[PDB]
RNA sequence: GGAGCGUCGGGCCCAUACCCGGCCGUCGCCGGCAGUCGAGAGUGGACGGGAGCGGCGGGGGCGGCGCGCGCGCGCGCCCGCCCCCGGAGCCCCGCGGACGCUACGCCGCGACGAGUAGGAGGGCCGCUGCGGUGAGCCUUGAAGCCUAGGGCGCGGGCCCGGG
RNA sequence: ACCCACCCGACCCGUCUUGAAACACGGACCAAGGAGUCUAACACGUGCGCGAGUCGGGGGCUCGCACGAAAGCCGCCGUGG
RNA sequence: AGAGGGCGUGAAACCGUUAAGAGGUAAACGGGUGGGGUCCGCGCAGUCCGCCCGGAGGAUUCAACCCGGCGGCGGGUCCGGCCGUGUCGGCGGCCCGGCGGAUCUUUCCCGCGCGGGGGACCGUCCCCCGACCGGCGACCGGCCGCCGCCGGGCGCAUUUCCA
């Protein structure tokens, strides 16, 4: 008899993707390759994305993949994403880029390329750089999700200010017993 | 591509049959009949396929050009040898490795005409060997 | 697909997932919403706060319509127009500033969150904010009143 | 009983409401009768618009 | 002088009686298939000593022999003559039963096709 | 193109022959050298008694470095505070032992697991047939069996210590790198004690197999190893 | 003259505990394999001039970074070569690559495996009906039924023989 | 796998229970039947499509529906959510 | 009629008999052997096959080679032409290229400041040839090399078959 606890020995991480489709998975079957025959970990961060759920690979904002190359020195680069590529409305020029993607939204894709950008598959990227040099790695704000507004120190619990689910916000949906100082107390 | 209809078929197509813990496959133009990736005959641009001669005596290969699949009337190309086995296996060998085609295969395709060789062995014969037939 | 669910695994288990010290009853803690002051108070009072309780004023005979007040930033203004207005100007050389009538395109108040491109305008509009107001001027615009 | 975090949410499931439930299978058939007594009624004004007045 | 498999191991196997259902020697309405016992109190189900045994996992088989027959092949239930010309390329690891449900005409069909191919037939002397 | 580059291939092929040559050869002078020491080591804490009984005196040698525990006792029903200790020393199957620098921190942790183990002062020769007879790397954490020097090389080269020669060298003298090479081997799964044991339950000074019992650990280590 | 009681020896007896080995599963390994050298790896390769038995004349270190299977060499004859795997013949081969590769596949190393309530995963386990699909099976005998017949699977179960 | 013998092991299941072989209840035997369903609402997770949008209803245009009470299309494509 | 008028199939409980075996600790059960039965696989030697080789017998046409024909592959000279990606030139399709636009113009036209249609303009989609480059499985034609088949040649130290 030996003492361990057998409790978090299974961890739980994914392996492949949950996704049957098979465009995804034949991306997968060359970024394993890649990944463990490169010494790159371009390549393993890459593989591990390809993996992940929906939530979990957030959109990729036109502003917000603007500014992060704006930044000082990463100029003349390739920006990768293993998300989706969107719009943004509310900017208006649109430096010539270079991008990866796994998707690019109609409107983007069209102001990218008006630009004078180059748009990649993740095929044409590896081809490009197996080895990931001279990448800019992005991602999706995680906890864009108006889900995380209702995660946290519960609502009515003191220094909370974490979304309550309710029905329908106005007057006289919740805003009483627990939130007034008039009415009862307050948290 | 040739992977991309892979994943579309591996586990669907009607050529395939699983049952008793094998699997296989029934497509034309696959030695081996294994429901594989290398061993496959509707996938890949270059294809080999050993069948046997309709007339009995021999071995048909059966090469796929390049030339346009598309075009399935046009684009398998059979060719009988009813030579003296050691031979056939040759050409056989030739047809492969010398015109660089699917050099994975060969050894597979060998075999193939081998085993079907071997079925024109003779059926008499092997009816003799098993019953002794002496002294009732 | 009852074929993916639970119940098809539990098969051949006594309890069916429910325990046997305790079971499954009918309503153990009361119908729906019981005890919202008793028996069920603290799930009341740590995930809705301010559950119960009246407040402010009623209205009577409301209708949702006087109050409709459809909102827009200058975030994104130039999207209610087409690209080649915001383009023929910074163009053009007369200083003429396209108009942007944004009760055509369904919002009635002009509020001011966002950067406008130093681009003239003339935004007309139900109603403005002072800081919408304020950075379309900047911008070297105007504001108009509409009815 | 309500088990930590959630709408605490009315539905209207009190009255015997299954005794009025009311099926759209009619609806595909129904669009059809509406379809056909449309056609009739424009080939009775016969050259008069189908719309209306 | 019948077809000898490719490779013929020793297959060695860890359990050769059937686990039976607890308490299906004493009932008539319970068969022999196994089932776990899910019984509070259960003799069996919580491991005492003199009583019917458990399945698990530990008795599997070898994996070289696991489906092995006797004879050293692997069934495959062939259905029609088709259907053989699949073994061809196995022959000496595989072997073919064929159907119950195949009638005694094309038994016959099959059999004397396996008998070229060299496909070893494991019900062939039947139905006649 | 060809000749070229096959006397360079061979070339390459004989300088990896002559570093082996040379590496062997390495180990060889330094177990030498220990072998050497070893000896110095014995005959000079004779020599110093010897000398003390001379005169009307004594020598009190060194209190010991290092000690082997082997944990006499199984995983139910242990105290809090002993199950984590236990589980500090590595010993957490019945049977199990290991190396042991001592110091007024690490004795004191075997008083608070006195009668869950027994343990005291290894001989060369017990740290010898521990270690070549149940020497096991740790090597990626899978615990593996001490084949050759190129697996202790691997991971312990970076101390001086290429070889199991070096190893038990450090080991026995308790070296700087004790903590490295003591560690890197995996606790030593012994069998049980043939011929028996006196008594699981109680001390080795009243009767029992518990507690220091000293330079006695190395008759326990024989019929367990 | 214990087969009693107190103190102590040797010796022997056996648990699912410990050790070694087999086999099954689970977990872990930034695990391996989409076809390459390489085992404390501590380079490989142009290419130009100048030359050659020269070399890089550094620690009782006991040694790892440098040395004795060659660096230049045997052949063509001091000068030239030091050549190409469609052929070095191979323990490594960078020219092309499994018998192997259903990549949801295949393979290797370690570790571990009680379980009610409860949870999750996998079931080429099982029932009935539908779209597809098996140029499936079936009066030369389907379903069901029965079987001291033959087997497979850890098991749910399954397949064959005879009736 | 049928029967028999012998050595060792071995109390009857289900269940409520801190505790069941119990002098605790249910159970003579066999067959068939027999219990976590569906609708609605919410939440989180996951898969797919599109993405500052998205949406399909409801309605309409295309057929006697064999398959269709499907399928397709709509400045209704967005009244509206 | 092993379908006989409540009759297709005809399970189990339960009963009768026939056969076999047992029998003072109620039976039944798990593990482990033994004995007997039932069938099943044999063998009237199972010495099981397959390569290659050596020898010994017997028998057909070759392979190796050229020659003629067919088909296939692969290649570069991209040689010649079709093919299409990125770029540049034609402002050439632009009216013989259409849709879209809150871009413009009511110098226009038609219908009643508005509707429809022109006409500018912008965005998008198509012709002409030249140049550079990815020369891309997107194809043809010749030439080359290699492979395979058929028929010609080769009659036997060969190449087959068989024992
Ligand atoms: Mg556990
Ligand atoms: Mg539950
Ligand atoms: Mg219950
Ligand atoms: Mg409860
Ligand atoms: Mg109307
Ligand atoms: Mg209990
Ligand atoms: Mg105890
Ligand atoms: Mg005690
Ligand atoms: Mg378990
Ligand atoms: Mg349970
Ligand atoms: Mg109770
Ligand atoms: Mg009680
Ligand atoms: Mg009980
Ligand atoms: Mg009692
Ligand atoms: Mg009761
Ligand atoms: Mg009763
Ligand atoms: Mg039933
Ligand atoms: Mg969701
Ligand atoms: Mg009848
Ligand atoms: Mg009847
Ligand atoms: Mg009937
Ligand atoms: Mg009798």
């Amino acid at each position: 008899g030996v003492d361990i606890r057998h409790n978090k020995d299974r961890k739980v991480r994914r392996k492949e993707p949950k996704s049957q489709d098979i465009y995804l998975r034949l991306l997968v079957k060359l970024y394993r390759f890649l990944a463990r025959r490169t010494n790159s970990t371009f390549n393993q961060v890459v593989l591990k994305r390809l993996f992940m759920s929906r939530t979990n690979r957030p959109p990729l904002s036109l502003s917000r993949m603007i500014r992060k190359m704006k930044l000082p020195g990463r100029e003349g680069k390739t920006a990768v994403v293993v998300g989706t590529i969107t719009d943004d409305v509310r900017v208006q020029e649109v430096p010539k880029l270079k991008v990866c993607a796994l998707r690019v939204s109609s409107r983007a894709r069209s102001r990218i390329l008006k630009a004078g950008g180059k748009i990649l598959t993740f095929d044409q990227l590896a081809l490009d750089s197996p080895k990931g040099c001279g990448t800019v790695l992005l991602s999706g704000p995680r906890k864009g999700r108006e889900v995380y507004r209702h995660f946290g120190k519960a609502p009515g619990t003191p220094h909370s200010h974490t979304k309550p689910y309710v029905r329908s916000k106005g007057r006289k949906f919740e805003r009483a017993r627990g939130r007034r100082a008039s009415r009862g107390y307050k948290n | 591509s040739a992977h991309l209809q892979w994943m579309v078929v591996r586990n669907c197509s009607s050529f395939l049959i699983k049952r008793n813990k094998q699997t296989y496959s029934t497509e034309p133009n696959n030695l081996k009949a294994r429901n594989s990736f290398r061993y496959n005959g509707l996938i890949h641009r270059k294809t080999v396929g050993v069948e046997p001669a309709a007339d009995g005596k021999g071995v048909v290969v059966v090469m796929k050009r390049r030339s346009g699949q598309r075009k399935p009337a046009t684009s398998y190309v059979r060719t009988t040898i009813n030579k003296n086995a050691r031979a056939t296996l040759s050409s056989i060998r030739h047809m492969i490795r010398k015109n660089k085609y699917h050099p994975d295969l060969r050894m597979a395709a060998i075999r193939r005409a081998s085993a079907i060789l071997r079925s024109q062995k003779p059926v008499m014969v092997k009816r003799k060997r098993t019953r002794p037939t002496k002294s009732s | 697909p009852s074929r993916l669910r639970k119940t098809r695994k539990l098969r051949g288990h006594v309890s069916h997932g429910h325990g046997r010290i305790g079971k499954h009853r009918k309503h153990p803690g009361g119908r729906g919403n019981a005890g919202g002051m008793h028996h069920h108070r603290i799930n009341f009072d740590k995930y809705h706060p301010g559950y119960f309780g009246k407040v402010g004023m009623r209205h009577y005979h409301l209708k949702r319509n006087q109050s409709f007040c459809p909102t827009v930033n200058l975030d994104k203004l130039w999207t209610l127009v087409s690209e080649q207005t915001r383009v023929n100007a910074a163009k053009n050389k007369t200083g003429a500033a396209p108009i942007i009538d944004v009760v055509r395109s369904g919002y009635y108040k002009v509020l001011g969150k966002g950067k406008l491109p130093k681009q003239p305008v003339i935004v007309k509009a139900k109603f403005f904010s002072r800081r919408a107001e304020e950075k379309i001027k900047g911008v070297g615009g105007a504001c108009v009143l509409v009815a | 009983a309500p088990s930590r975090n959630g709408m605490i949410l009315k539905p209207h499931f009190h009255k015997d409401w299954q005794r009025r439930v009311a099926t759209w299978f009619n609806q595909p058939a129904r669009k059809i009768r509406r379809r056909k007594a449309r056609q009739a009624r424009a080939r009775r004004i016969a050259p008069r618009p189908a719309s209306g007045p | 002088a019948a077809l000898r498999p490719l490779v013929k191991p020793k297959i060695v196997k860890k359990r050769t009686k059937k686990f039976i259902r607890h308490q299906s020697d004493r009932y008539v309405k319970i068969k022999r298939n196994w089932r776990k016992p899910r019984g509070i109190d259960n003799r069996v189900r919580r491991r005492f000593k003199g009583q019917i045994l458990m399945p698990n996992i530990g008795y599997g088989s070898n994996k070289k022999t696991k489906h092995m027959l006797p004879s050293g092949f692997r069934k495959f239930l062939v259905h029609n003559v088709k259907e053989l010309e699949v073994l061809l390329m196995c022959n000496k690891s595989y072997c073919a039963e064929i159907a119950h449900n195949v009638s005694s005409k094309n038994r016959k069909a099959i059999v004397e096709r396996a008998a070229q191919l060299a496909i070893r037939v494991t019900n062939p002397n039947a139905r006649l | 193109n060809f000749a070229e580059l096959k006397i360079k291939r061979l070339r390459k092929k004989f300088a990896q022959k002559m570093l082996r040559k040379a590496r062997r050869k390495l180990i060889y002078e330094k177990a030498k050298h220990y072998h050497k020491e070893y000896r110095q080591m014995y005959r000079t804490e004779i020599r110093m008694a010897r000398m003390a009984r001379k005169a009307g005196n004594f020598y009190v040698p060194a209190e010991p470095k290092l000690a082997f525990v082997i944990r006499i006792r199984g995983i139910n029903g242990v105290s809090p505070k002993v199950r984590k200790v236990l589980q500090l020393l590595r010993l957490r199957q019945i049977f199990n032992g290991t190396f042991v620098k001592l110091n007024k921190a690490s004795i004191n942790m075997l008083r608070i697991v006195e009668p869950y183990i027994a343990w005291g002062y290894p001989n060369l020769k017990s740290v010898n047939e521990l270690i070549y007879k149940r020497g096991y790397g740790k090597i990626n954490k899978k615990r593996i069996a001490l084949t050759d020097n190129a697996l202790i090389a691997r991971s312990l080269g970076k101390y001086g210590i290429i070889c199991m020669e070096d190893l038990i060298h450090e080991i026995y003298t308790v070296g700087k790198r004790f903590k490295e090479a003591n560690n890197f081997l995996w606790p030593f799964k012994l069998s049980s004690p043939r011929g028996g044991m006196k008594k699981k339950t109680t001390h080795f000074v009243e009767g029992e197999d518990a507690g220091n019992r000293e330079d006695q650990i190395n008759r326990l280590i024989r019929r367990m190893n």
